[PDB]
This record gives structure tokens, C-alpha cells and sequence, in this order.
């Protein structure tokens, strides 16, 4: 099972959400 | 040698790559100057004493923009997608249209140069209407972009002769790559071509009296999304098919390759209004579709992020790698192939998230024409697209040139490599945290030093970056011009195969395959999508045409 | 064998990878969706076609009379006419009640300029022979810095405006 591959797209997937949930905060205060 | 007589495609070649870096190095130059002003140094009084034809930072900006990101990414995208193809099929490429196509790059680039250098087109890469350059620098940009047409039409012509020496055969993959590629750039490629022949150049020229700026934007980003996928994809057809060998290892999935190549074909054309989230005049509900569409052109990238990275890991244990992290430890570090496209995939993570924020309609108006772009688009192309650029230099100069690399040429790379990936990891910083803080992009700000006092901190980052990409330049060009002008050459050399992976195949495989090879098919879906995507937009904006009258302010 | 084995786990693991990934998308479709339906999505710009001609815009209409350029079109509702040129913004500065909703409409005299305000989601590029309208609501009240976010020429890095808002 290629463990490696999933640890990759797990980091992938944080970093994804950490930005667009951040900017998506961001937007509100803005708004 | 008579290894030009045999495979003269092999020459031509070199002078895509070689007048490509040429290109990279120029635009280069006034990319740590820019750094520093991003920082708060003003260091052009110093750049204008060494290259006194420079009369502004924004001159030096166009400069930077059209040499980088115009010139040197359409030359490298020329040389592999028409030299890797013609060595997979061992066919050799129509030699006359070859030439011809390099000879139209040369004349556009220098005609297009001369009025760059004597500050007669400061427009930026986008040159936005009504902001009005000399007619040579819009003449020289269309006779540039126009060599790919000759190019486009090498490619299919290999692709004919193949399958119709070989019927009822499948396309090999990195032939399947150019091929979907090429056609892609065709659709995408109208857009600028539409706006410089109806437009631009009638309007430079003196022969009508205004550009509508509206339309001239709609036109420049129906090519200018997928301009970026023309940039990237060459160094992805890297990554699949030569990449994995350099590590030790095999592409685990051809089908999921040519799928991901697919999805770019469909979907890389029809978005370009993730551009025009803050333009008057277009109507919301066809953003909405546009940023729904620019989502799933980032599907083929999530993909391509699980096939490379299993590919890694597979090279990784082959080679005596154990754990959640010994397969990273077991890979080739030493080699500056290797390296130079990982560090590239690495600094994609957050590029690519940067990307999907900037594609969601109403997020985008927190980041829109601030540093967090070129923050963004640094780690898309000024990384990933340049390091895997930079790589080739290691296996694919030599199969050029017959000219080895030395084990010094190589430790000088990896530094080389290093230095780069980590001053655009800085910078990043830098440009995403200022634009988060409303520091605009496209802004000389180290000559309104007071404007911007919260940034102080992201402002450090962008010295200390401007500084590390110096020092990485420098190294890079001493490195270059010393392969190249080494008198050393071992002609069997430029005899070699390419380092082509193999594949793992499945029982799956072949249906998929076959599915994915009508070719014809899947153009014909791409071109109906481009014409649903703009066709009603086009129509309204060229009913109600508003030209207005051309401006000179640099 | 070891390679077909690989293969087979690998897709099996891609195929679950790809399922979660259109998922999270539609998670952010929604999510935006969501913001078109709120107040929020007043600084997207009107899609209506208003053209104008940007060489009489300071000679005849509402832009001509910077001192005028603010009119209350509704019970707690402005419209303020803005001019962005090179290189700057007129009226200097914009005044405005807290707690009002304001409709911008601005346009350019000659090239295209940026209308950021620092602190708020406006940031609307202004296009000449075109009018970009975008509405907000001020919460607080004070001093909003208007920036030129459009490379306009050589003033372009000196290009700002102000917007006071008055309790
Ligand atoms: C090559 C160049 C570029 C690529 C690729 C690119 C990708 C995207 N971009 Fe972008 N971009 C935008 C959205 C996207 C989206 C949704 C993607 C997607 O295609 C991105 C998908 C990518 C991913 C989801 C990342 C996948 C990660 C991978 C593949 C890494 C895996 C790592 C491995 C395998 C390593 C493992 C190894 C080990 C050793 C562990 C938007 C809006 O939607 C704007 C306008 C914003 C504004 O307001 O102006 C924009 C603006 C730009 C501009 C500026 C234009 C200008 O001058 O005004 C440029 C030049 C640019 C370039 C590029 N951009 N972009
Ligand atoms: C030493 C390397 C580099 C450094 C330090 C650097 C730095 C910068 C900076 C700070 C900006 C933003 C300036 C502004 O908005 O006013 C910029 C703009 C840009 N850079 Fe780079 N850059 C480098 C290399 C590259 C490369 C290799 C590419 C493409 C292959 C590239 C493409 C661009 C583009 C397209 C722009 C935007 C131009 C525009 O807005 O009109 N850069 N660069
Ligand atoms: C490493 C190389 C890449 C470098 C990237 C640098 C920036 C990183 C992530 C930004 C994500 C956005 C985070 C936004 C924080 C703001 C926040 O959460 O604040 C909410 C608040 O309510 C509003 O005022
Ligand atoms: C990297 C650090 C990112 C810093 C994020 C700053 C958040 C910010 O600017 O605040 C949002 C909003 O403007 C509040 O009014
Ligand atoms: C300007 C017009 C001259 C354009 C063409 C001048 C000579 C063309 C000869 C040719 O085919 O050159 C290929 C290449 O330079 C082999 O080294
Ligand atoms: C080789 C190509 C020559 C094309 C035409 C050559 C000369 C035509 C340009 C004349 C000119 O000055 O027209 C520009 C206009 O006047 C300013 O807006
Ligand atoms: C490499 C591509 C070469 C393109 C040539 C420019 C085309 C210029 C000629 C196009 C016709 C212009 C024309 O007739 O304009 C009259 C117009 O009606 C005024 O109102
Ligand atoms: C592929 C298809 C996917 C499904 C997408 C279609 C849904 C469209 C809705 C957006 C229209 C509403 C936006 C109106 C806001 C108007 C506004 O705020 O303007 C000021
Ligand atoms: C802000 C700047 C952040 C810089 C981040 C670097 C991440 C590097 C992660 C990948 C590690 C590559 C080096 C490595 O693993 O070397 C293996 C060793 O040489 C074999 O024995
Ligand atoms: C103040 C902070 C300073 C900024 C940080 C970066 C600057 C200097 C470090 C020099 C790094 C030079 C590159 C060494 C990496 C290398 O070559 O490692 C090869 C290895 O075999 C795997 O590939
Ligand atoms: C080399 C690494 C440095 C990172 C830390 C750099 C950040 C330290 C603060 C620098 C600074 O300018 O401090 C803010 C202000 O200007 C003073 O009062
Ligand atoms: C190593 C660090 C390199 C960066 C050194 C210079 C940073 C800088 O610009 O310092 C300005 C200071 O924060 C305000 O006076
Ligand atoms: C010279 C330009 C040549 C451009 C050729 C692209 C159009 C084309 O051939 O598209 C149909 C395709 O061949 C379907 O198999
Ligand atoms: C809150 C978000 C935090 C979470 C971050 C990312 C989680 C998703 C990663 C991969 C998705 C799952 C991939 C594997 C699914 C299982 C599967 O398909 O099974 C394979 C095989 O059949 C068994 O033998
Ligand atoms: C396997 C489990 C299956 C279950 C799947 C569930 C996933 C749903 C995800 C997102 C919900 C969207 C929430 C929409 C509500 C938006 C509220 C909001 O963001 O409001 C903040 C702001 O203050 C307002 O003005
Ligand atoms: Cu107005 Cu920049
Ligand atoms: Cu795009």
C-alpha cells in the first residue's frame, strides 16, 4: 500500500484547506 | 559531427534551448532588483548606471514579464515537444518547417526587443489597451507566438505518419502527450491572435482610432489561463516519462498519465474569467461557470500529485527505502536532475493552493492585483516550470552536444538548485504575507517608502530572497557558459537513447487506452466548450463595441 | 507479481485519493455559493454594459462636479461618482455615513486604473468608456485609503484616494 503517496496528499490537502479556509476568514472580517 | 547529418532535429534543438535561456538569463536580471524594491530598496540608481537604456522600474517589469514568462517558457516548450516526440517514434521531423518555425521565434524576438529596449512599449506582458506601444512590439509578439503554428502542425505530421505506418496501434504515451498538447495550445492560442489582428495592430499602426479595453481583456485571457498549462505541461511530460527512470524507478500508470494530459485538453481553454472576477460588464453567473470550470482544470494537478508521487515512492523502495519516509532518504539527491523537478514539485504544494483561493470567485477580490499573485505564480512557473528547465541541462544537453558534465558541473548544479528553490521559498513568503497586507503588485513602492509600514516584516524576506536569487543567477550563468564553451566532447554521447522510464502495466489498461486515443473525439468536445464558455460573452461585449483613444504615461 | 501488485494498489488507492478530491471542490462550490446569496457579494461589479465617453466625463454628467458627486438615491442609500485618472481620484477624499449602503460607480478619463480600499473586499478595476459599480456598507467609521492596483503608468506607485466615514 503506498503509504509515501498518502503522506504526500495528506500534506497536500492541509495546505490546500489552511489557505482557502484562511482567505475564506478573511473575506467575512473584509465584508 | 555526422550526428547533425543524422539527426539534425538534435541542432535545432539546442538553438530552441539555448536562445530559451538566453531569454532567462536577460529577464532574470531584474528579478532580484524587483525583490529589493519589494523590500524597500531602492537599488535602481545602481541597475540604471550598468544598463543605462533602463529609463524606469516598470520598463525593466516589462522586460522581466515578456523575456521570462513570454520567450524563454514558448522556446522550451518548442524544443521538448518536438524533440521528445520525434526520439520516442525514431522519426525524423520535416526539417524545412523545423528551421523555418525557429528562424519566425529569432525575427519576432528581436524585432519585439528593439522597442522594449528603447522604452517605447512599457505596457507590462499583458500590455492592457488603451496603453499604447509601438506597432513593432505588438508585429514582433505576433510573429513570435506565431512560430507554434509551425510547430503544432510538425507534431501532427509525426503523429500521421506513425499511425499510418503502424494502423490500428495505440499512440505511444509521450507522442500522445505532445500531440493532446499542441492541439490544446491551437484552441487556446485564438484569443491573443484574434485580439492582435482585429485590434493591436490595425490600432498601432494608426488605421483605426481606439481599442474597447473590455473586449482587448476578454480576447487576452481566453489565451492568457492557458498560456500557463502551455508553460507547465512540457516540464510534466518530463516528470512522468523521464523523471522516474532518473530515481531509480518506473511510471506506475500510463492511462492515468494520458488521462491527467486529457483533462488539460478539455479543460484548459474555457476558464479565463478567473482573470476578470473584478471587470465591469461581464455578467456573474457566467464568473460562476468560469470559476467552477477553473476547479476542475486543478483536478489534473491533484492527479498528477498521486501518480508522481507513487512513481517516487516505488524508485524509493526498489532502492532499499523503508518506513512513512526511508523511500525519500533511498532517492538520487546527488543528482542534479533528480533534484532540480522534486524541489519544483515541493514548492507546488502551496502554489497550487494559492491557485484554488485565487479561482473562487469572491476570495479572489481579497488577493486581486496584490503581491499574493506574483507570490502564487513564482512557485508555478519561476520554480517548477524554470528548475525542471534548468534539470534538462544535465541529461539533455549532453544528447545534444555530445559535451559531458563533470562531477564539479554537477556539485555546482545542486548548489545551483538549492539556492533557487529556497530564495522563491523566501520570496513566496514575502509577496503572499505583503499582499494579505494590501501591498499592491506591478508598484515601484521603494520610491513611497512610507506607504507600507506594516509589511516591514514580510519586507525582510523579499531583501534576503533578492540576495540568495542574485547569488543563484550568478552561479547559474557561470555554470551554463561553462558547459557550453568546454572544449571537451565525447561524441557517443550525443549517440545515447534519452532516459525514457518503463511503465507498469495492469489487465485494465489497453480499454482505457483506446477510449482515450480518439484523438478526433475529444477535440471536437474541447473546441464546443471554448464556444459555450465565451461564445454568448463575445457576442454582447462585440454588439455593444466602445473604442476609445490610446495613451502614452512612462 | 511484486510490479502487478504495485499497479493494482496504487489505482485502488488513486481511485479513493480522486473521490475525496471532487468532493472537497463541491465542498468549495458550496461555500461560494453561499457568499453570492449574502451582503458580501455587493463588490462583485454589475455585469450591465454602461458605456460612457471618457473624453467629455469631466466636461458633462455626474463626474464633471467632484463636489457633487455624492447624492442620496434611497432611504439609507448613496451613489458616489468616482473618477480615477492619472493620477488620482476625485472627489479628495470621499465622505460618506457609517451604516449607509453605498453604491460606487467609477470610470477613467484615459487608461485603466485599480479601486482598492484598504481594510474592505472593493477592488474593481476601471475600465475608460466603461462604469464599474460596486456597493458596501462602512461598519466603522474613519480614514480608508484608496489604492491604484493597476500598473497606470509612470505616477501609478503615488496613486491614492481617501474615503473618510462619519459617525
Ligand atoms: C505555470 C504557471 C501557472 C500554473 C501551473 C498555475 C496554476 C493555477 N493557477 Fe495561476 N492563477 C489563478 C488560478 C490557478 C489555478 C486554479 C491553478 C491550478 O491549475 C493549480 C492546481 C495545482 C495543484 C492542486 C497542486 C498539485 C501539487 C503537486 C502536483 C505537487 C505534488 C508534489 C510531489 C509529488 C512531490 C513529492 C516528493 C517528495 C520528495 C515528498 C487565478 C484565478 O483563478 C489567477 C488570477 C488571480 C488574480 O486575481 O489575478 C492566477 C494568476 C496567475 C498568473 C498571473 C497572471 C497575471 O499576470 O495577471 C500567472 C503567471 C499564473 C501562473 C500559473 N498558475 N497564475
Ligand atoms: C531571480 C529570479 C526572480 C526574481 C527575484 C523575481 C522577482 C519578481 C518580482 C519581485 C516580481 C513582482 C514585481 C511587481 O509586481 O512589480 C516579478 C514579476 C514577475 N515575474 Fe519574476 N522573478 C524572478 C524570476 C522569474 C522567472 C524565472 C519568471 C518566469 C519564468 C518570472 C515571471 C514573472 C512575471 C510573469 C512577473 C509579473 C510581470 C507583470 O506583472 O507584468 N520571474 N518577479
Ligand atoms: C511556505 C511557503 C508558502 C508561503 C505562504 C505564506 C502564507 C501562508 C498561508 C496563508 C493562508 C491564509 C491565512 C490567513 C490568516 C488570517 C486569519 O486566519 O485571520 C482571520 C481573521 O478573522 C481575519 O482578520
Ligand atoms: C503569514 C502570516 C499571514 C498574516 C495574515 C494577516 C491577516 C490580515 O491582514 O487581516 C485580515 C483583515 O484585513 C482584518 O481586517
Ligand atoms: C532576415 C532574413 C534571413 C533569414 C534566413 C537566412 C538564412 C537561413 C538559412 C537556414 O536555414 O539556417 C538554418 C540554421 O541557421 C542552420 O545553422
Ligand atoms: C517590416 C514591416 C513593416 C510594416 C510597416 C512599416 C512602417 C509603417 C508604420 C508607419 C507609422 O508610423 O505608423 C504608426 C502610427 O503612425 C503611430 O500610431
Ligand atoms: C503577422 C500578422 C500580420 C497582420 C497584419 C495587420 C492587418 C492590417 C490590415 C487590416 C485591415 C484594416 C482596415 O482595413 O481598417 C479600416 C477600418 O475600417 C478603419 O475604420
Ligand atoms: C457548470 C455549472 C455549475 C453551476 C453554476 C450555475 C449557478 C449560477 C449562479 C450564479 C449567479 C448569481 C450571482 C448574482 C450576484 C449579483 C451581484 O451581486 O451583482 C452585484
Ligand atoms: C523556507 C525554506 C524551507 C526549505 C524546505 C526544504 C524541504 C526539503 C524536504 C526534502 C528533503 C531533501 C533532502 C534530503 O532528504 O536529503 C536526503 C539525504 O541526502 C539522503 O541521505
Ligand atoms: C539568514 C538565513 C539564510 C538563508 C537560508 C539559505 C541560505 C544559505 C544556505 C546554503 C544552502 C546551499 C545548498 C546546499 C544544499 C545541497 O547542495 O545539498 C546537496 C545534497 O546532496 C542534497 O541534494
Ligand atoms: C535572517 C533572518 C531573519 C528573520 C527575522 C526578521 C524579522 C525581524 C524584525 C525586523 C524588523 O524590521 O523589525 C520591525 C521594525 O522595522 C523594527 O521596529
Ligand atoms: C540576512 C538578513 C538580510 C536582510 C538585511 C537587511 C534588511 C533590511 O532591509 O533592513 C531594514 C530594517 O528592517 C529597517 O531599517
Ligand atoms: C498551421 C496551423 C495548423 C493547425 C492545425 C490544427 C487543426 C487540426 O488539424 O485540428 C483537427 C485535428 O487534426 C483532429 O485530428
Ligand atoms: C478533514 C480533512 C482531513 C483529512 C485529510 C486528507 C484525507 C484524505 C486522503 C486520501 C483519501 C483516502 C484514500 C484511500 C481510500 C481507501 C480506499 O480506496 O481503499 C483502497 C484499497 O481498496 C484498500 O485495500
Ligand atoms: C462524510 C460526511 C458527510 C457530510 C458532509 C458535510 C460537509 C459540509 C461542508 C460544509 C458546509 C457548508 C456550510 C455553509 C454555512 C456557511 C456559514 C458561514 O460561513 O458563515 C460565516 C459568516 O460569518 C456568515 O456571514
Ligand atoms: Cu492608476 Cu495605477
Ligand atoms: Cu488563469
Amino acid at each position: 500500500k503506498p503509504k509515501g503517496a498518502l503522506a504526500v496528499i495528506l500534506v497536500l490537502t492541509l495546505t490546500i484547506l489552511v489557505f482557502w479556509l484562511g482567505v475564506y476568514a478573511v473575506f467575512f472580517a473584509r465584508g | 559531427s555526422r550526428v547533425y547529418e543524422a539527426y539534425p532535429e538534435k541542432k535545432a534543438t539546442l538553438y530552441f534551448l539555448v536562445l530559451g535561456f538566453l531569454a532567462l538569463i536577460v529577464g532574470s536580471l531584474f528579478g532580484p532588483f524587483q525583490a529589493l524594491n519589494y523590500g524597500n530598496v531602492d537599488a535602481y540608481p545602481l541597475l540604471k548606471r550598468l544598463l543605462p537604456f533602463v529609463q524606469s522600474y516598470y520598463q525593466g517589469l516589462t522586460l522581466h514579464g515578456v523575456l521570462n514568462a513570454i520567450v524563454f517558457t514558448q522556446l522550451f516548450a518548442q524544443a521538448i515537444m518536438v524533440y521528445l516526440p520525434a526520439r520516442e517514434l525514431n522519426m525524423r521531423p520535416n526539417m524545412g518547417l523545423m528551421w523555418l518555425s525557429w528562424w519566425m521565434a529569432f525575427i519576432g524576438l528581436v524585432v519585439a526587443a528593439l522597442p522594449l529596449l528603447a522604452n517605447e512599449a512599457t505596457v507590462l506582458y499583458t500590455f492592457y489597451p488603451p496603453l499604447k506601444g509601438h506597432w513593432a512590439f505588438y508585429l514582433g509578439a505576433s510573429v513570435f507566438v506565431l512560430s507554434t503554428w509551425v510547430s503544432i502542425y510538425i507534431v501532427l505530421d509525426l503523429w500521421r505518419r506513425w499511425k499510418a505506418a503502424n494502423p490500428g496501434k495505440v499512440t505511444p504515451l509521450v507522442t500522445y502527450m505532445a500531440v493532446v498538447f499542441w492541439l490544446m495550445w491551437f484552441l487556446a492560442s485564438l484569443g491573443l491572435v484574434l485580439e492582435a489582428v482585429l485590434f493591436l495592430l490595425p490600432w498601432s499602426f494608426g488605421l483605426v482610432e481606439g481599442v474597447d479595453p473590455l473586449v482587448a481583456r476578454t480576447l487576452f485571457w481566453w489565451t492568457g489561463h492557458p498560456i500557463v498549462y502551455f508553460w507547465l505541461l512540457p516540464a510534466y511530460a518530463i516528470i512522468y516519462t523521464i523523471l522516474p527512470k532518473q530515481a531509480g524507478g518506473k511510471l506506475v500508470s500510463d492511462p492515468m498519465a494520458r488521462l491527467a494530459f486529457l483533462l488539460f485538453l478539455l479543460l484548459s481553454t474555457p476558464v479565463g474569467f478567473h482573470h476578470q472576477f473584478a471587470d465591469p460588464g461581464i455578467d456573474p453567473t457566467w464568473k460562476m461557470i468560469h470559476s467552477v470550470l477553473t476547479l476542475f482544470v486543478a483536478v489534473p494537478s491533484l492527479m498528477t500529485a498521486f501518480t508522481v508521487a507513487a512513481s517516487l515512492e516505488f524508485a524509493g523502495r526498489l532502492r532499499g527505502g523503508r518506513g512513512l519516509f526511508g523511500w525519500i532518504r533511498a532517492l538520487p539527491w546527488d543528482n542534479p536532475a533528480f533534484v532540480a523537478p522534486v524541489l519544483g514539485l515541493l514548492g507546488f504544494i502551496p502554489g497550487g493552493a494559492g491557485g484554488i483561493v485565487n479561482a473562487s470567485f469572491t476570495l479572489d477580490y481579497v488577493v486581486h492585483n496584490t503581491a499574493w499573485v506574483p507570490g502564487h505564480f513564482h512557485l508555478q512557473v519561476a520554480s517548477l516550470v524554470t528548475l525542471t528547465a534548468m534539470g534538462s541541462l544535465y541529461w539533455l544537453l549532453p544528447n545534444l552536444t555530445g559535451k559531458p558534465i563533470s562531477d564539479a558541473q554537477r556539485r555546482l548544479g545542486l548548489a545551483v538548485v538549492w539556492l533557487w528553490f529556497l530564495g522563491m521559498m523566501i520570496m513566496a513568503v514575502g509577496l503572499h504575507w505583503a499582499g494579505l497586507l494590501n501591498v499592491p503588485r506591478r508598484a515601484y513602492i521603494a520610491q513611497v517608502p512610507d506607504a507600507y509600514p506594516h509589511a516591514a516584516v514580510p519586507m525582510v524576506f523579499n531583501v534576503l530572497a533578492g540576495i540568495v536569487l542574485l547569488v543563484a543567477l550568478l552561479l547559474f550563468i557561470y555554470g551554463l557558459f561553462s558547459v557550453l564553451l568546454s572544449r571537451e566532447r565525447k561524441p557517443e554521447l550525443a549517440e545515447a537513447p534519452l532516459p525514457f522510464a518503463e511503465v507498469i502495466s495492469g489487465p485494465e489498461d489497453r480499454r482505457l487506452v483506446l477510449a482515450m486515443d480518439r484523438i478526433g473525439f475529444w477535440f471536437a468536445v474541447a473546441a464546443i466548450l471554448v464556444v459555450l464558455a465565451y461564445g454568448p460573452t463575445l457576442v454582447q461585449l462585440f454588439g455593444h463595441l466602445n473604442p476609445v483613444p490610446g495613451w502614452r504615461l512612462w | 507479481v511484486d510490479e502487478h501488485k504495485a499497479h493494482k494498489a496504487i489505482l485502488a488507492y488513486e481511485k479513493g485519493w480522486l473521490a475525496f478530491s471532487l468532493a472537497m471542490l463541491f465542498v468549495f462550490i458550496a461555500l461560494i455559493a453561499y457568499t453570492l446569496a449574502t451582503h458580501t457579494a455587493g463588490v462583485i461589479p454589475a455585469g450591465k454594459l454602461e458605456r460612457v465617453d471618457p473624453t467629455t466625463v469631466r466636461q458633462e454628467g455626474p463626474w464633471a462636479d467632484p463636489a457633487q458627486a455624492v447624492v442620496q438615491t434611497g432611504p439609507n442609500q448613496y451613489t458616489v461618482y468616482v473618477l480615477a485618472f492619472a493620477f488620482g481620484y476625485q472627489p479628495n477624499p470621499i465622505e460618506v455615513p457609517q451604516g449607509a449602503e453605498i453604491v460606487f460607480k467609477i470610470t477613467s478619463p484615459d487608461v485603466i486604473h485599480g479601486f482598492h480600499v484598504e481594510g474592505t473586499n472593493i477592488n474593481v478595476e476601471v475600465l475608460p468608456g466603461e462604469v464599474s459599480t460596486v456597493r458596501y456598507t462602512f461598519k466603522r467609521p474613519g480614514e480608508y485609503r484608496i489604492i491604484c492596483n493597476q500598473y497606470c503608468g509612470l505616477g501609478h506607485q503615488n496613486m491614492f484616494g481617501t474615503i473618510v466615514v462619519k459617525e
